[PDB]
């Protein structure tokens, strides 16, 4: 019986809480409420082995920054997040997240995760992007980021569809075992 | 209402500094010479019951240069625990010792009487009073004394507090008054005791996680005496948010504010804790200068009057009970103040003003002053530092009213001529009421060796008292044989026998 402490740190409204809820209930939240320090729990089976995944939600706000370091101790695997529908949330990976994570935990494996996959392929969303003169994140843009930060994998997914979300965590379990 | 039982009350009064009675420990004698010593000590007790011996014993110690006033307290206190049986005799020991003190003050200045423990008897009558008045204290004065203590505690926390320097928005002392003002908002968070039902607690965003833990406990164990309450060092503060909260905040951790040589403490505002936060007190898991509100390095009448004005409520009441004429005069008081009046005519002192300061530095300025000053003598409570500065400034207000002649003076100057009335009003009863017969007295003194539950530490008391005898042995032999009756009594040999019985 191996327990894996997984902390999900990501930019304001990248969809962490949602992706964490989607994996553990198979139901999407809907309403946005800025998460303070929420804890989740799931009992998984990866390569014929039972594991208890003790999830940790965090804030994406500069307000709840004076408290976030407390979630960090003895983390087995980190989950650095961003939204594929915002490069601002992606640029803050190299800027805020990666620095913060390694400043404390220098050994913990990182997994860069691109949330909101469903919105990238949507036309109506790209309209708002074009209006502020911006372009969404693609697989090579993100794969270049994960190799740059030293992430043990790069996974794209979506919480509303549960597309490749199963894989995201199964890979994080594998990221610990070796 | 946390009342200390007689055992605790007495131990705390006779033996204050150590906190706990140093008369609680085993003798330190091996099983072999253990019974031969235990017996000898017994003979020391029978030796002590000789008024003829005891008088000379103390008189010899008082004269010794090496005998500090610290020993004078310990010797009086050990003797009190020793003679806790022979109370009728303990009074006679004092009756005689009083008359001795009286004659000595005639030469220099009789007004300076019972000011400092430069004599052993000065401590014995504070102990004597305590034994006698314990009932009265628990029975009548206890109530407003607890009220004032809860009242001060409450009224201080309605203001911010520096967990370092020790200053607050409210106090009765400038040396303790928080000069600077800080940005504080009032919190009212639902506190759980997960060691599970939620009690609402009123803190302040500025309070450190520590002060906040104490303020939480105060409600989570409202009427539980300190000894029955669990230790706070075994407890940890844990905040809660969303489906599963779980975040153990602390006074100083990863999120501490280091500014070179200045590291700040962690407050509720510091963690961004909001009103109604679910905080649980859960068990413990386990040269930068620390600060909180004002980093360490004129009156403000207006600031202190707000505090005085709050506390006046019970200030009036506590004094109106101590100095009560409505209730009858307790026998121990009446007997004693007439024990002084008997002495006043023996040496010819018509002046009642000289009599009053012996009377004041007896019952109020000896006894009552201490209980106001330090409330940890009646209640099983943790007294704050700023709390004591407040209480002491209430004791120095009561004191100024006792005696016929700064902050405390021209602060309570409104109520001080009112209390001076109460003092005289109380001494009117002291003389106007029926005097107490010694026949009627020792009747009460006996029931106090009865109603004293157990062994306050008499074993150790005799052994510790021998620790003295052992050092000043020969100087004692001097007075043991220089006296004629002492030879007849065969006191010298009585002692010698005990001396060898120990070693
Ligand atoms: N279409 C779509 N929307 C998503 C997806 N994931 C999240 N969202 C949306 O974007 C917002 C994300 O909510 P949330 O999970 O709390 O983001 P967060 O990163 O956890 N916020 P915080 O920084 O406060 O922790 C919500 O309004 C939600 O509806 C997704 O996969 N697909
Ligand atoms: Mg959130």
């Amino acid at each position: 019986m191996q327990a894996i402490k997984c902390v999900v740190v990501g930019d304001g409204a990248v969809g962490k809480t949602c992706l964490l809820i989607s994996y553990t209930t198979n139901a999407f939240p809907g309403e946005y409420i800025p998460t303070v320090f929420d804890n989740y729990s799931a009992n998984v089976m990866v390569d014929g082995k039972p594991v208890n995944l003790g999830l940790w939600d965090t804030a994406g706000q500069e307000d709840y920054d004076r408290l976030r370091p407390l979630s960090y101790p003895q983390t087995d695997v980190f989950l650095i997040c961003f939204s594929l529908v915002s490069p601002a949330s992606f640029e803050n990976v190299r800027a805020k997240w990666y620095p913060e994570v390694r400043h404390h935990c220098p050994n913990t494996p990182i997994i860069l995760v691109g949330t909101k996959l469903d919105l990238r392929d949507d036309k109506d969303t790209i309209e708002k992007l074009k209006e502020k003169k911006l372009t969404p994140i693609t697989y090579p843009q993100g794969l270049a980021m994960a190799k740059e930060i030293g992430a043990v994998k790069y996974l794209e997914c979506s919480a509303l569809t549960q597309r490749g979300l199963k894989t995201v965590f199964d890979e994080a379990i594998r990221a610990v075992l070796k | 209402i946390p009342f200390l039982d007689y055992k605790v009350y007495a131990e705390r009064i006779f033996f204050p500094g150590h906190r706990e009675s140093p008369l609680h420990r085993d003798l330190g004698v091996p099983e072999s010479r253990r019974p031969t010593v235990e017996q000898g000590l017994g003979q020391l007790s029978n030796l002590l019951n000789s008024k003829l011996f005891l008088t000379k014993f103390i008189h010899t110690l008082e004269t010794q240069r090496t005998f500090s006033a610290r020993d004078r307290a310990y010797v009086a206190s050990l003797l009190t625990v020793a003679l806790h049986g022979k109370l009728e005799y303990f009074t006679d020991i004092l009756r005689t010792l009083l008359s001795d003190l009286v004659a000595q003050y005639v030469a220099k200045n009789p007004k300076l009487m019972l000011r400092r423990t430069e004599t052993v008897v000065e401590k014995l009558l504070t102990n004597w009073m305590s034994i006698c008045l314990y009932t009265f204290v628990r029975d009548s004065v206890g109530e407003p004394l607890y009220m004032l203590f809860r009242g001060i505690k409450h009224q201080v926390d309605k203001g911010p507090v520096d967990s370092v320097t020790g200053k607050a928005k409210y106090t009765l002392n400038d040396n303790r008054l928080l000069r600077e003002d800080v940005e504080y908002r009032p919190l009212t968070l639902n506190a759980l005791l997960a060691v599970a039902q939620g009690v609402p607690v009123k803190v302040l965003d500025c309070d450190t996680i520590s002060q906040a833990k104490e303020k939480m406990l105060d409600q989570l164990y409202k009427g539980v005496p300190l000894t029955q309450r669990p230790d706070p060092r075994t407890l940890d503060v844990e905040w809660r948010s969303g489906v599963a909260g779980h975040l153990i905040l602390s006074d100083e951790d990863v999120t501490s504010e280091v500014q070179g040589l200045w590291r700040r403490l962690n407050t509720l505002q510091h963690y961004k804790v909001p009103d109604g936060a679910t905080v649980a007190l859960v068990p413990c898991l386990t040269g930068i200068r620390p600060w909180h509100l004002v980093k360490p390095s004129e009156i403000y009448l207006t600031r202190l009057l707000s505090m005085k004005g709050t506390l006046q409520k019970f200030v009036d009441d506590l004094f109106q009970v101590i100095l009560s004429t409505s209730r009858p005069v307790p026998l121990a008081v009446k007997y004693f103040f007439d024990l002084l009046d008997e002495q006043a005519q023996q040496h010819g002192i018509s002046d009642q003003d000289t009599i009053h300061i012996w009377k004041t530095n007896s019952l109020p300025l000896r006894f009552w002053i201490n209980i106001i000053k330090n409330p940890q003598f009646v209640f099983d409570v943790q007294t704050s530092d700023n709390m004591d500065a407040v209480l002491l400034v209430i004791a120095q207000t009561f004191m100024d009213a006792c005696t016929l002649a700064p902050i405390n003076k021209l602060l309570y100057a409104r109520d001080i001529p009112r209390y001076k009335r109460m003092v005289e009003r109380y001494y009117a009863d002291i003389r106007q009421t029926v005097p107490a017969s010694d026949q009627e007295m020792n009747s009460v003194l006996a029931e106090l060796s009865w109603n004293y539950s157990g062994d306050l530490g008499a074993r150790v008391a005799l052994h510790e008292l021998y620790k003295y005898i052992n050092k000043y042995y020969d100087q004692i032999i001097t007075a043991l044989e220089e006296d004629g009756t002492a030879q007849k009594m065969q006191l010298g040999y009585r002692l010698q026998q005990i001396a060898a019985a120990v070693e």
